[PDB]
């Protein structure tokens, strides 16, 4: 069996921990607490291959910028996340996450991931974003961004409805195997 | 500046705090979510130009919180001091609740009063945030996680992770102790 290390990063509260737990445990956490550092393991099957995925959870807050790179050594694939309901977090993808990840993880494949897919047409969400002349990220913006930053690929998912959660981790696994 | 200078309470701090108290306490994930980097950067630049002439209503609330935490992290020496760092850590290493608490408050009277001024204002702020946990979802614990690296700094940074959890416990206990002492003071006011 093949062992690959995945690290997940992105703005605070954009759903990294739910994404990881729903894939590994098929369960959806309810506690509202920010992650500092955690580890999970998920087993995955792609293209007839058997992979043990080490999932490294991190903090999205700038406050942990000095500590976060402790997670980066020997990474085989990156999940770089933003939230569909937050245009600000997409903005921070080329401005903050891409430079940090390309610097500590050069030559490591990056899967750009738009989280919380269930919210793109959710009514309370669009109401709130419209208050600030914003709207949910459109797939196009997400896909475009993945090209700007040179991601291995673009996936959207919703951890809560599990929509796409699976495909995220096969893309990531296939990225890692090469 | 304005920013990254030696620390009643600095007007930039107060201005930022008072606006968030007036406007932000119902925002889900206050201090947990970050602002847009560029909008945050512009707000920081503005508060170097004309600190009082800044209409904060023109900025997003997570940019405003972003700049607040950026201010704390850019202080020459952290709010809680370099000197007392080791003593806060040990206060936390004590075996049971009430003496950890008693030690932490014992460390606090050792602070230079300018640090003590800004720090107590900030802790009061965080109390107000947590009292409204039912709306904004921020527990004392969540706030401690976020603010602990802002308030105290060692450098390894290997087992700085082990240390970060302790300064988190320290700040979490301050928030909680101030919060219950709030509950009791409100009670005592109606008494005798
Ligand atoms: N609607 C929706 N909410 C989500 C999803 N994933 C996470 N959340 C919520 O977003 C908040 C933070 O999620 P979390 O995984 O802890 O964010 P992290 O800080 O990036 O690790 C919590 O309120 C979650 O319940 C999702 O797929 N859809
Ligand atoms: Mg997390």
């Amino acid at each position: 069996a093949i062992r690959k290390k995945l690290v997940i990063v992105g703005d605070g509260a954009c759903g990294k921990t739910c994404l990881l737990i729903v894939n590994s445990k098929d369960q959806f956490p309810e506690v509202y607490v920010p992650t500092v550092f955690e580890n999970y393991v998920a087993d995955i099957e792609v293209d007839g291959k058997q992979v043990e995925l080490a999932l490294w959870d991190t903090a999205g807050q700038e406050d942990y910028d000095r500590l976060r790179p402790l997670s980066y050594p020997d990474t085989d694939v990156i999940l770089m996340c933003f939230s569909i309901d937050s245009p600000d977090s997409l903005e921070n993808i080329p401005e903050k996450w891409t430079p940090e990840v390309k610097h500590f993880c050069p030559n490591v494949p990056i899967i750009l991931v738009g989280n919380k897919k269930d919210l793109r047409n959710d009514e309370h969400t669009r109401r709130e974003l419209a208050k600030m002349k914003q709207e949910p990220v459109k797939p196009e913006e997400g896909r475009d961004m993945a090209n700007r930053i040179g991601a291995f690929g673009y996936m959207e998912c919703s951890a809560k409805t599990k929509d796409g959660v699976r495909e995220v981790f096969e893309m990531a696994t296939r990225a890692a195997l090469q | 500046g304005h920013f990254g200078v030696c620390v009643s309470v600095p007007i930039v701090l107060e201005k930022l705090l008072e606006h968030v108290e007036m406007h932000g306490l119902y925002t889900e994930g206050l201090y947990r979510k970050s602002g847009a980097a560029n909008r945050t950067r512009e707000l920081r630049q503005a508060l170097q130009t004309d600190p009082a002439a800044v209409k904060l209503e023109n900025f997003p609330i997570h940019a405003i919180t972003g700049v607040l935490k950026q201010w704390l992290r850019e202080l020459p020496e952290p709010l809680m001091t370099f000197a007392q760092y080791g003593d806060f850590l040990r206060a936390v290493e004590l075996p049971e609740k009430q003496e950890q608490l008693a030690a932490i408050y014992a460390v606090l009277e050792h602070l230079p009063e300018a640090n003590h001024n800004s720090l107590e204002r900030l802790i009061f702020h965080l109390v107000k945030v947590a009292l409204l946990e039912d709306v904004n979802r921020m527990s004392p614990g969540a706030l401690a996680i976020i603010f602990a690296p802002c308030l105290l700094r060692c450098s390894d940074p290997l087992t700085s992770m082990k240390d970060v959890l302790k300064i988190t416990t320290c700040v979490e206990m301050l928030i909680k102790e101030q919060m219950r002492k709030y509950k009791v003071k409100m009670e005592e006011i109606s008494q005798l």
